C-alpha cells in the first residue's frame, strides 16, 4: 500500500518534490516532501475486520507553517476516501481520513516544520465479498437495484467505493410457532457511507421510505420467500463505518419440508 | 423448508358504502347463530342446530372526516379486501345491510388523537373470493 | 407520498351551555338505538329495526368551579369544535337537552389534582359543520 | 400566558359530624338521580325526566380511631372545603343526613398501614359556598 | 412539627375461639345492612332506613394446622387486638357466633406457601376498647 | 434420577374435516355436564348426577385461507393427535359432530399478523388413542 | 408515519440568553404546536414532547429535544376506469 498512496500523492500533488520511506530522505532532499509510515493492524470486530493505520508525514522548508496547512488540505483532499490501486500488489483500498498528528513540530536541525496527518484503512483480511447469509444477499440487491450505489453485504471491504452501505446482519431469532412453521427474525443493520453528508441523510430516508412502502423483499428471483419487515429504524448519530445508521427487523415463516411416502395401495379384508 | 406465508393485517382495503376507507385499523365481523341446544327426551347428550343468524361487526380507526356521523343508522355495504402478497390470493368479503349501532359523535381526550368506533349489525355477507 | 392528518384531540373546544368550558381533558358522545332484532316466521336471518334513539355523553377535567354542581339537573346545550389545522375544516357538533346523570359533587384524592367526572343523556343533536 | 390553577387535592378538610377529620386522604360523593326513560308514539328519541334523587358517597384514610365504628348507622353532617390557594376562592359543599352502608369494624393486613374505607349515602347536599 | 401515628397492621393479635392464632396475615369484617330505601309518595328524594344488620369478614394466612376444617361451621368467637405504641390506646373488637360460610380442606400450589383463606358471617360485635 | 417429560404443545397435529391444519396455535375442548344437583328430603349434603352432557370447543390459529368462512355451520369432524417424543405414546382424540358457533369472517388489525379464532359445540367424542 | 427525535442547541457567551432563548423556543413550539414543513404548506409537523435538559453540553449533546411525528399517504395513482361496457345472454 506504500507504493499507491506514494503514487497517488505524486501524481495529484505538483508542489510534492517526492515521498519517501521513513529512514531514506537524506539532508540533500528537496522540500517538501512526504513520509508514508505505516501503523497497526488491529482487530475491530467482524463488521470493520482489521484496521490499519498509515500515517502521511508532511515534511517544509520552514518558511512558514501556512505552505504546510495548504499542503495539509491538498493531502487530505487527495486521499480522504478516494479509491486508490497500488499497482505493485494489483490490490485496491481506500483510506479513511481519522486526523493529525499531536502538535505541528519544529525540527531544527533539519531545518523543517512537519505535520502528521493520519489515515486508516478498513477490512485488510476481507478479499471475498460474499455472504452465505440470503437475506443479507437479497437486500443487497434490493438497496443495489433501488439506490444504484454498491452494496457490500457481510461486511466492509477495504477497497469499497464511496457512495456505498452495507447489509450485515447483527442478530438472528429462531421460534417453533407450531409442529409445522418456524419464525426467523434477523435483526440487520445497514450503513451508508458517503463523503457527502447530505448524501448519506437522503440515500437513508429514500431507503426507509422504500423499505416501508414495499413493506417486503423477494428473497430469491424464484418469488418463493419474500422477507417481511417489521421495524425499520434510524439511528443518525451512530457510527458510519463501526455502528451504521439504520436498523431494520425483517421476519419470514418457513413450513417443515416433511414429505413423507404416499398410501398409494390399500387393502382391507372382512371377517365376521 | 417450503415457503409459508402469513397474512399482514395491513393489506386490509376496508370499502364503506361504495367509497374506499383510508383510515381503518381493524375491523372485526362475525356471524352468530342462536344456539337451539335440544334435550331428547331419552338421549343423554345434547343436541344443538342451527337457529337463526345474525350479523355483528366492529371497526376502530382515525377520525378524518364525519362520515359515521353523517351516515346514521342507514342500511351500507362493506367491502374487505385481504390481499396476500406472496400468493396474490386475496380474500374478499362483502357485508350486506349494515346498520350501525350507534353513531360516534364525539370521542376525543385532550392528548392523544382523535380516534372514531363503529359497532353495528349487518343482515347477511357475500363471500366475493376466497 | 401525498399528505395526511389526524385530528389531535388537543384542538377541541367545548362550549357547555354557551359558555366556553376551558378545563375539560375528554369528550365522550353516542347516539344509541334499542335495535328491536325481529325473526320472520319464515327467514332464518334475524331482521333488525331503528327503534328508539337514546343519547349518552361523557366528560373529563380539571375542577376549576362548583359549575356543575351548581348546574343541577337543567337542560343544558354542548357543543363541540374540533378544529382540523392542517386544512380548516373544523367538525362542529351540538347537544341538545343534554342532563347530567349525576351532580359530581365531591370527587378528592389526597395527593393529586382535583379531577372532575361527568355523565348523562342528551335528546338530540344537530351536526352544525362537518 | 395568563395565570392558571389546579386545585390540588391535599386541600381538602373534612368535617365529620361537626369534629375535623385528620387522616382522610380520599372522598366522593354524587347525587345520583333514576333516568325515567319514557316512550312516545310518534317520537322516535327516548325522553329523560329527574326521577328521585339518591346520594352516595365515600371515604378512604389512614385509622387512628374507632370513630366510625362508634357512629353506628347514625345519621351525620359531612363537611367538605376544597380550598383553592392562587386564588382564596375555596368551594364548600355539606352533605346532610349521612348514613353508613357498613362500619368497617376490622381491616387490617400484616404488612401495610390499617386504612379504613367508609360508604353510605346521604338524603341531600346544602352547596354553602363556591 | 407535632406527633401523629399510623396503626401499623403487624400489631393485630387475632384469637379464634380463646386460642390466639399467630399465623394470621390479614383480617376484613364488616356489618353490612339492608338499606330499605323507600320512595315516598309526595318527596323527591329518597329515604334509607337502619334496616336489618348482617356480619361478614374474611382472613388469610399461612397453614399451619388443620384448625378451620377441624372447626367445621360451629359458632366460634374472634377477638382482635389493634395495639397502638406510640400511644397504648389499643382497639380491641370482638366479633360474636362468627360461621365459616367454606371449609377450606386444601388450597395449595406445588411451587409456593400453603396459605388458608377463610370468608364467613357473624350475628354480632362487642367494641370492647377503643 | 429417572426421566420424565412434558408433552409439548407444539406435537399438536389437528385435521378438521378430514384434512390436515397447518396454521393452529391453540386448540382448546371440554366435555360438559348439567349437574342436575338435587338436596334430598332428609340428608342434609347435596347430591350430583350426570344429567346432559354438552361439548365445546375452541380454536387460535393463523389465517391462511378461508376456509372456515367457507364451511359455515355445516358439521365436520376434528381430530387431535398429540404426540410424546420421549415415548412414541401419542393421545388421539376425535370430536364428533362439531358446529362453529360463529364464522369468523373478518377479524384484522393494522399493524398485526391476521389471527383467526373459532367457538362451537361437539355432539360427542371418542377417545381414539391414548 | 414518520417520527423524528431531533434535538437542539443553542450558543451563546451569556448563559442567561441561552436560558432565554430555549424558554422562548419551547414556548412557542408548544403554543403553535405543529409548524409548518414549506411554505407552500400541505405538510405540518405535529409535535409530540418538548424537553430541556439544561446540564447537558452546549456543543457535544444540546439541550432541547423535540420529537415530531408527521403521517403521510401513499401517492397510488393508477389507472382509472374511464371506459365501461358489458354484454348480454341468457
Amino acid at each position: 500500500m506504500r507504493a499507491g498512496i506514494r503514487k497517488a500523492l505524486i501524481d495529484n500533488i505538483k508542489e510534492l518534490k517526492g515521498c519517501y520511506e521513513p529512514n531514506v530522505p537524506n539532508k540533500d532532499t528537496k522540500k517538501p516532501y512526504m513520509v508514508v509510515v505505516q501503523g497497526q493492524d488491529n482487530d475491530h470486530g467482524e463488521t470493520i475486520g482489521f484496521e490499519r493505520s498509515i500515517e502521511v508525514w508532511i515534511y517544509e522548508g520552514r518558511t512558514t507553517f501556512k505552505k504546510l496547512d495548504k499542503l495539509t488540505k491538498q493531502v487530505v483532499e487527495v486521499l480522504d476516501m478516494n479509491t486508490i490501486v497500488d499497482e505493485s500488489e494489483n490490490e485496491a483500498f481506500t483510506c479513511i481520513y481519522k486526523g493529525t498528528s499531536e502538535n505541528d513540530i519544529v525540527v531544527e536541525e533539519w531545518d523543517a516544520i512537519a505535520r502528521g496527518i493520519r489515515f486508516s484503512v478498513i477490512a485488510l483480511e476481507d478479499k471475498e465479498d460474499t455472504t452465505n447469509d440470503r437475506w443479507v444477499e437479497a437486500l443487497s440487491r434490493h438497496t443495489k437495484d433501488l439506490l444504484e450505489i454498491e452494496s457490500y453485504k457481510d461486511n466492509w471491504k477495504k477497497n469499497f467505493i464511496a457512495p456505498c452501505a452495507l447489509w450485515r446482519t447483527t442478530h438472528i431469532e429462531n421460534k417453533r410457532i407450531n409442529y409445522h412453521l418456524i419464525e426467523i427474525t434477523k435483526t440487520m443493520k445497514c450503513h451508508v457511507v458517503s463523503k457527502n453528508k447530505d448524501e448519506i441523510v437522503k440515500l437513508l430516508e429514500t431507503l426507509e421510505t422504500s423499505l416501508i412502502i414495499d413493506k417486503r423483499v423477494r428473497l430469491r428471483e424464484d418469488k418463493n420467500m419474500y422477507l417481511t419487515l417489521v421495524s425499520v429504524v434510524e439511528d443518525r448519530e451512530s457510527d458510519m463505518f463501526t455502528t451504521g445508521q439504520l436498523t431494520a427487523v425483517f421476519k419470514m415463516i418457513g413450513k417443515i419440508k416433511r414429505e413423507g411416502p404416499t398410501m398409494d395401495k390399500i387393502y382391507g379384508n372382512g371377517n365376521l | 423448508i417450503e415457503e409459508a406465508s402469513f397474512l399482514n393485517g395491513s393489506d386490509v382495503v376496508i370499502l364503506i358504502d361504495g367509497v374506499e376507507e383510508l383510515y381503518m385499523e381493524e375491523i372485526k365481523a362475525d356471524f352468530e347463530q342462536d344456539e337451539q341446544s335440544i334435550k331428547l327426551l331419552g338421549c343423554q347428550n345434547e343436541i344443538s342446530r342451527v337457529g337463526t343468524t345474525k350479523g355483528s361487526f366492529s371497526l376502530n380507526g382515525y377520525k378524518t372526516d364525519s362520515k359515521f356521523a353523517k351516515l346514521g343508522f342507514r342500511s351500507f355495504e362493506i367491502i374487505y379486501n385481504l390481499s396476500n402478497s406472496e400468493t396474490l390470493g386475496y380474500e374478499s368479503i362483502r357485508l350486506k345491510n349494515c346498520r350501525l349501532k350507534k353513531l360516534p359523535l364525539i370521542n376525543s381526550k385532550a392528548g392523544e388523537i382523535v380516534k372514531i368506533e363503529v359497532e353495528g349489525s349487518f343482515r347477511g355477507y357475500d363471500l366475493l373470493n376466497e
